[PDB]
């Protein structure tokens, strides 16, 4: 008589980063 | 039940006399009553910036239901606060959470719609125990919300509403937005009158009504992040706590002297060369005298506006505390006090002393920063030293100031490195260098040495800084510069200033060099600067005084080296005649001192010749100056 | 640590909060690394410690003491204004030289008891 | 005119994909008009153009004032006006081939106001 435990289920994401440029 | 096990009644708390008195806020509580008496969407959310009484709007509506100050349909409604952490905190097994929540739903339906549900922190309703087996409590309330079965009063913040509710669109239309405005100042005064009675009867102290209106006006004035009526209340409660510590133990100056004498007792025990027993003797004598003076009045039992000034000065940093006599008597001598490190240049010394006196007296412009100066002088007449002398007066410290020298900013680029990168770019989450370091300590000195080197359209940042003293970095926020002392030093016409400081007065010189600066700046900028001073070079008397001060700091370094050294008075004349050139100011004097003193001195110390304690004199040769051993 | 099950962290933290209410206003709470308390119980659909402590903070019925670096304060607490106003900022400046000499004169006894050697006060 | 077209065809002025091409003056707001590549911050919310056309394959796309854009947005418009498909960051493809891709500009304003007199339409 076991009961299936609901989980925590850790997740993930990321993030870029642009870069402008001078144009001499 | 489930309502017994997961909710807390607010109206019980209001009838048991636990909740705060809730004042004002009339239109929003009327509008919450309007939204709660509907057919579908019985669900108000109380949006406001964090600290403006949203929990107080809900608890005040509960108190009005208890007092019967409500319309007829609201009479008897039990307002229940839901603990969502209580719902989440046990569902280890699958499906237990939804049993809990649906039992809550069935008991609320059995209660005939007589229970106004209040969920504090409505962003904690999404993400209420979802999993792989996600029901989340958002997708369970939602057909009960839309059918008006459930009278959920929300209370969420504003930046949390966009993040956690407006990223779920089917729920955001269940609720109705009540934009809670931050109050005025006088509304804050009334709110503090009710809470005056509450914190008086808690802290056993008394709060004069000028202490309230001072707390309201000054906390509107001098705090950038937090909001009314939060920060006003916190000033009141902390002033009451400080008065309770004063009444219980002893006044603060007794504690200052007590902790310093036990400190120095530990240190003179630790000295087992001293120069410590004088300080311990002074502090023990003064502690005994002030203890006897405290016995004479055997210092307060109330809370005044100067108490609020003491707490607000301990809160941000800005000196709002009323003048103790040591500080005020130090402050009157400000013109005299600058001339122990900047000898000569009386113009801007008197000017800046006038500026800081306009600050501390209270006649400053409360929308513009204190010091908005443009120093102008030839190369090496103490502009940077005048500003470091300001740092030394104002913060007991030479190198504690914001020195952002425009001498890196020679392009239109570096506006970015003073106000941070805009979003999506590289150093976005580091902010500006300037606005971060003024958001830390507002009361400071901005220093811009060599201000003309920059590309001429960098100063538009300082158009903002001198119009209002608010600057907006890349993260959108405003850092309020209305306590900063903005100082700029340049030499745009120092050939003309060395040429014509003689035979023309100060006024026409300021006129002509201001015409030159108008050729080098725009009328936008130079109309903002309060006083644009002119500096002259330094004649022989000033050079002698500078030579004395530099030899003082030389002996002051050599005291830890352990060599008390005298000088010939003729050797001062050799330094004057060997350091005199009116085109470069004071630094050729210093490097002539450097050579013609330290090179025989470091020659003879490194020679294995000198022993500490000896009377050493700087006797002259016919041209040299040498050190003798006596 | 012990909670990959749903609600097990919130169980512990609510039991702690009910004990702290049970202690009748006698326990001072110290929380080192308040920025660790921000991202504390961040499981998928879980309250952090902010969403559970945040009731008992601004009713005064918890006596927390935070201890955080200023750069951790900006990233981890000023990003969340709600828990950011619940505390009271206490700037703790780096001490000047002379007071640091005094502190080190206090701590000479500990190192003398530890290494069995003496220290020149110069 | 573009509002007249959408308010004929769909009988609303704002029933149209208005893309204000003066907001895209960086190189990298192609991320806005197409989508986020995977794993990044707002990945599962598509673009504005690509999403709003894959909802409704028959609609009028107003690229408003195209000449203010950063010039490597014209890559995306090359693929659109080449074949009526586009590869957003979520990997899928859009069927643009039932849309009306109207762009606006004014790049000969001095010249057109000069020589609309004494010149025919071909010249
Ligand atoms: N109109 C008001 N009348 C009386 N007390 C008020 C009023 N507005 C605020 N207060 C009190 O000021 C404090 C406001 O704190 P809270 O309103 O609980 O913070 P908040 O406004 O809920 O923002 P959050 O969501 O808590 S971060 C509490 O002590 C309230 O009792
Ligand atoms: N009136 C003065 N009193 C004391 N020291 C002075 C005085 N005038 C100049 N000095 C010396 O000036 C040196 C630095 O002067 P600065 O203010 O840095 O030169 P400046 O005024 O900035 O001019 P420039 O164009 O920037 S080099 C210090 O080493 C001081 O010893």
């Amino acid at each position: 008589a076991a009961a299936a435990a609901a989980a925590a289920a850790a997740a993930a994401a990321a993030a870029a980063a642009a870069a402008a440029a001078a144009a001499a | 039940q489930a309502l017994k096990k997961y909710t807390i009644d607010l109206t019980e708390r209001a009838e048991q006399g636990k909740l705060d008195p809730v004042i004002g806020r009339d239109e929003e509580i009327r509008r919450t009553i309007q939204v709660l008496q509907r057919r579908t969407k019985n669900n108000p959310v109380l949006i406001g910036e964090p600290g403006v009484g949203k929990t107080a709007i809900v608890e005040g509506l509960a108190q009005r239901i208890i007092n019967g100050e409500v319309p007829e349909g609201l009479k008897g409604r039990r307002v229940l606060a839901l603990d969502m952490g209580a719902l989440v905190a046990g569902a280890k097994y699958r499906g237990e959470f939804e049993e809990r929540l649906k039992g809550v739903l069935n008991d609320l339906a059995k209660q005939e719609g007589n229970v106004i549900l209040f969920i504090d922190a409505l962003h904690t309703m999404v993400g209420a125990g979802k999993a792989d087996g996600a029901m989340d409590a958002g997708n369970m309330l939602k057909p009960a919300l839309a059918r008006g079965e459930l009278h959920c009063v929300g209370a969420t913040t504003l930046d949390e509403y966009r993040q956690y509710i407006e990223k779920d669109a089917a729920l955001e239309r269940r609720f109705q937005k009540v934009f809670v405005a931050e109050p005025s100042v006088e509304d804050t005064i009334a709110i503090l009158r009710g809470l005056k009675e509450r914190y008086e009867l808690h802290h056993h102290v008394q709060i004069t009504d000028p202490a309230i209106v001072a707390a309201a006006t000054l906390s509107h004035r001098y705090i950038a992040d937090r909001q009314l009526p939060d920060k006003a209340i916190d000033l009141i409660d902390e002033a009451a706590s400080s008065i309770r510590m004063q009444i219980d133990s002893k006044p603060e100056e007794l504690d200052r002297l007590d902790r310093r004498i036990i400190q120095l007792k530990l240190e003179q025990q630790a000295l087992m060369l001293d120069m410590l027993n004088e300080e311990l003797s002074d502090k023990e004598r003064q502690y005994s005298e002030l203890e006897e003076e405290w016995k004479a009045e055997k210092l307060r039992n109330k809370v005044t506006d100067a108490e609020i000034a003491e707490v607000l000065a301990r809160w941000t940093g800005i000196p709002v505390s009323r003048m103790m006599e040591s500080e005020r008597e130090k402050l009157l001598r400000m013109e005299q006090e600058l001339h122990h490190r900047v000898i000569g240049q009386n113009e801007a010394v008197d000017a800046v002393s006038n500026a800081i006196r306009r600050s501390r007296a209270g006649l400053a412009d409360p929308n513009r920063p204190i010091g908005s100066f443009l120093f102008l002088g030839p190369t090496g007449v103490g502009k940077t030293e005048l500003c470091k002398a300001l740092a030394n007066f104002m913060f007991d410290s030479d190198e504690a100031m914001v020195r952002i020298d425009m001498s890196e900013f020679m392009e239109k680029h570096s506006v970015s490195r003073l106000v941070g990168a805009p979003p999506g770019y590289v150093g976005y989450e580091e902010g500006g260098y300037l606005t971060e370091a003024v958001r830390r300590r507002p009361y400071s000195v901005i220093l811009l040495d060599a201000v003309e080197k920059a590309h001429p359209d960098v100063f538009n940042i300082l158009l903002q800084v001198l119009d209002d003293g608010r600057l907006t970095d890349g993260q959108g926020r405003t850092v309020d510069f209305r306590n900063t002392v903005v100082i700029m030093t340049s030499n745009l016409g120092s050939d003309l200033i060395q040429e014509r400081f003689g035979e023309l007065d100060y006024a026409h010189m300021k006129e002509l060099v201001l015409g030159v600066v108008s050729h080098n700046f725009r009328p936008e900028f130079i109309n903002r600067i309060d006083e644009v001073v002119v500096f002259h070079p330094l004649g022989e008397q000033h050079i002698a005084s500078i030579a004395q001060i530099q030899l003082k700091r030389l002996y002051k370094r050599l005291e830890e080296r352990g060599y008390e050294i005298h000088i010939s008075d003729e050797a001062l004349k050799l330094l004057s005649e060997n350091g005199y050139d009116p085109v470069y100011g004071a630094r050729p004097l210093k490097r002539a001192i450097q050579q013609q003193i330290e090179n025989p001195l470091a020659q003879q110390i490194l020679s294995g010749e000198l022993v500490p304690g000896k009377v050493i004199r700087l006797e002259v040769n016919e041209d040299r100056i040498v050190a003798v051993q006596h």
